[PDB]
RNA sequence: UAUGUUAAGUGGAAAAGGAUGUGGGGUUGCACAGACAACUAGGAUGUUGGCUUAGAAGCAGCCACCAUUUAAAGAGUGCGU
RNA sequence: CACCUCGAUGUCGGCUCGUCGCAUCCUGGGGCUGUAGUCGGUCCCAAGGGUUGGGCUGUUCGCCCAUUAAAGCGGCACGCGAGCUGGGUUCAGAACGUCGUGAGACAGUUCGGUCCCUAUCCGUCGCGGGCGUUGGAAAUUUGAGAGGAGCUGUCCUUAGUA
RNA sequence: UAAACGCUGAAAGCAUCUAAGUGUGAAGCCCACCUCAAGAUGAGAUUUCCCAUUUCUUUAAGAAAGUAAGACCCCUGAGAG
């Protein structure tokens, strides 16, 4: 099997910048590059792209699928973008989003603020429910798991803040 | 500067007569203690028919000291005689009704019930 | 965490990886199966 | 940040709206004078260079007066350089009196402290006498140099030598009044230096 | 000079033991009437097989293991009640 | 084992001064828990600082008292006697027990008993003179680089909330 | 940055903190705080002052012999020693 000789697709109002490095992207949601090597051919369609590696070495392999996954991220993200669940729950817990800048009752004796940069949005459709909506995703799972690390899940009876969907083990404390 | 193997009066009719400082409490090498600043102690001379006899080991609170005590406004207490009184866990004190003068450096400290029952508080 | 030079998996569900250029088993399931070399 | 430099007078003992004691020192800071302006295209760093104590003009030197000169003022005594202050607020010339500071605000002191002499490792770095009694000849003295292994007396093993003359700072001090007709400010507490020694007054670096 | 190997500063310190480290060679299995891994649909019935125990009724302790459509299901892989 | 030291090798403990390592006693970070919370147990990282005062014994150790956030383990000629003490070490005296026919000895104990040295070199702490820094001088300075300091409890609140 | 936590992600269609890419992260490290410090012969930088004289010897970065700026001797002394 492989993964990086799978076509790319756009698949259209999707467009692309080749460049000897720092590959540009580009759509409706927005703008994105980045820096792929120069080891990898880049063979380009009208809706379709390919990217071919030199040999069938350990590295290039590597690259290779690296390369493609990278792209297709790009390509998604500023087509459909990318949003991250949150579901933080307890007895006395609640959020609010004031533009780019999140507040989160958890606890703690403090309000905690997280603030996010231009490229991504705090939704908050309710008070125990955020998510994190961006394009890169990237940024977007790095701000998510700086959020949930504020006061992660327990085992015992569950308070803490999650991924929505994920799998959460739970212990019988006495 | 009271220290330890220090003797003291006693200032309440718990029972003791003298007393001596085994250590002073608060941190690690305190080597001194003055008003406020509470002792852990012996009894070398008790009253007879008392509560408190010879021998015993018992916490203690210093209440007036030669090397005596100072305000914000440079007024300065000074004493003849340095003299204790002997406490529980509590800062309640083991005796009813103390003796002699005391120190108004007490009700920082929450000596409260002490500084009550002491007649003149300077 | 258990650091053993001694790492082999515990379960069926153990993965086997080489992180940062030491052994490293890591069980979603079971975190008492999460081992390191030491 | 700011600062300025002047002559320690001596102690009092002082009451603040209040009958709360404050102990005090006093700084005589007749008006300090500005005389160049450093800058980094011309001398590597942003710096003020300063001037208090006027000298009889017998006392001070050609190359000095060349030098107060363009300021237009008398031969200085002591001269200093501030570091990390606004150079736009700032001119030769200018007058820097002691209405700059505000009574109360946080404040650092440096000063070059009393000479002591060549005094002992005890009272120099605190070293405890040995035993006085009890067949003792071992009274005054700052004990062993080290292990016999490196065939030699490793380094900072304190000794006896000059005890003074150090620059010292004292830091988070506050200020307490302020005499601009006097040319006067007042500190609360200790600070280092012999009474007509100087010291620089500095806003903290902490605060 | 030529061919290769190593990615640790190994070289330039040392074992039992551990490891999808990497290179070479061989054997063997499966595979274009489609391998392996993934995703989708199903994953059951007479039957909750019985004994058991207040309760085990697929999975505490205890016997067997037929049948079904089949395109396939163990008289049940663990969790858990 | 006896390689160095018998034309000297000073023997334990304590004192003064410390310095180093980390196999970390406390503080700091984290994972696992048979971690409900407080306390914890264990392991990984971490050596920046700190790591008590007394009674008994010559004692190290150890026991005890009372505190501590904690009362770390080791090395540096079981650190340091041209820096101190000399309590303990059977130097010479004497005595108990025991042994010896005995002079004497310890399979044991006890009382008492001289600790010399003006620092030459390196080394260390401080202070100077000379010269240099490419004309001579007076001041202020960047700063390579070095050192120093680096600790911590208790209470209140959040909250008798989770 | 340590340990640990990862985000994205491939080798290995999944998975995965790593291989590239990227980030949290300790009383610890480099800074930040204080002091010494241009003998830092790698001898730094800035401001200001004195000026470019006499003779002899020589094409000599020559020698002595009076001086400028300035410093010192010497003396009265302590905030220093
Ligand atoms: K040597
Ligand atoms: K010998
Ligand atoms: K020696
Ligand atoms: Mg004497
Ligand atoms: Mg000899
Ligand atoms: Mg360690
Ligand atoms: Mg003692
Ligand atoms: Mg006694
Ligand atoms: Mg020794
Ligand atoms: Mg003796
Ligand atoms: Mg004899
Ligand atoms: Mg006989
Ligand atoms: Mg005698
Ligand atoms: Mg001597
Ligand atoms: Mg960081
Ligand atoms: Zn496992």
């Amino acid at each position: 099997s492989r993964i990086g000789n799978k076509v790319v697709v756009l698949p259209a109002g999707v467009e692309i910048k080749q460049d000897g490095n720092n590959i540009t992207v580009k759509g409706p949601k927005g703008e994105l590059t980045r820096e792929f090597s120069s080891d990898i051919k880049m063979n380009i369609e009208g809706n379709e792209v390919t990217f071919i590696r030199p040999n069938d070495s350990k590295e290039m392999k590597t690259i290779h699928g690296t390369t493609r996954a990278n792209f297709n991220n790009m390509v998604v993200g500023v087509s459909e973008g990318f949003q991250k669940a949150l579901e933080l729950i307890g007895v006395g817990y609640r959020a609010q989003v004031q533009g780019n800048k999140l507040t989160l009752n958890v606890g703690y004796s403090h309000p905690v603020e997280m603030t996010a940069p231009e490229g991504v949005t705090f939704e908050v459709p309710a008070n125990t429910q955020v998510i994190v909506k961006g394009i890169n995703k990237e940024v977007v799972g790095e701000l998510a798991a700086n959020i949930r690390g504020v006061r992660p899940p327990e085992p015992y009876k569950g308070k803490g803040i999650r991924y929505v969907g994920e799998f959460v083990r739970r212990k019988e404390g006495k | 500067m009271i220290q330890q193997e220090s003797r003291l009066r006693v200032a309440d009719n718990s029972g003791a007569r003298e007393i001596l400082t085994i250590k002073v409490l608060g941190g690690s090498g305190r080597k001194t203690a003055n008003i406020g600043d509470v002792i852990v102690a012996t009894v070398k001379q008790a009253t007879p028919g008392g509560v408190v006899k010879k021998g015993e080991v018992v916490k203690a609170v210093i209440v007036r000291t030669k090397s005596g005590a100072r305000r914000a406004d440079g007024s300065y207490i000074k004493f003849d005689e340095n003299a204790a009184v002997i406490i529980r866990d509590d800062k309640s004190p083991r005796g009813t009704r103390i003796f002699g003068p005391v120190a108004r450096e007490l009700r920082e400290n929450n000596f409260m019930k002490i500084v009550s029952l002491a007649p003149e508080v300077l | 965490m258990k650091v053993r030079p001694s790492v082999k998996p515990m379960c069926e569900h153990c993965k086997v990886i080489r992180r940062k250029g030491r052994v490293m088993v890591i069980c979603p399931a079971n975190p008492k199966h999460k081992q390191r070399q030491g | 940040t700011k600062g300025i430099l002047g002559k320690k007078v001596g102690m009092t003992q002082i009451f603040t709206e209040s009958g709360e004691l404050i102990p005090v020192t006093v700084v005589e800071a007749t008006p300090n004078v500005v005389l160049q302006v450093k800058t980094v295209e011309t001398d590597g760093y942003e710096a003020i260079q300063v001037g208090y104590q006027d000298k009889r003009e017998v006392l001070s030197n050609k190359p000095a007066k060349g030098h107060v000169a363009k300021a237009n003022t008398a031969p200085k005594r002591f001269i200093k350089e501030f570091k990390n202050v606004e150079l736009g607020e700032y001119e030769v010339g200018k007058e820097i009196k002691v209405d700059v500071f505000q009574a109360g605000d946080v404040v650092d002191v440096t000063g070059t402290t009393k000479g002591k002499g060549f005094q002992g490792a005890i009272k120099r770095h605190g070293q405890s006498r040995g035993p006085m009694s009890h067949g003792s000849r071992y009274h005054r003295r700052p004990g062993s140099m080290g292990p016999v292994a490196p065939n030699r007396v490793f380094k900072n093993k304190r000794l006896a030598g000059r005890m003074g003359g150090d620059r010292v700072t004292i830091q988070n001090l506050e200020v307490v009044k302020v005499d601009v007709e006097r040319n006067v400010i007042l500190i609360k507490g200790n600070i280092p230096g012999a009474k007509k020694s100087l010291i620089t007054i500095k806003s903290a670096v902490k605060a």
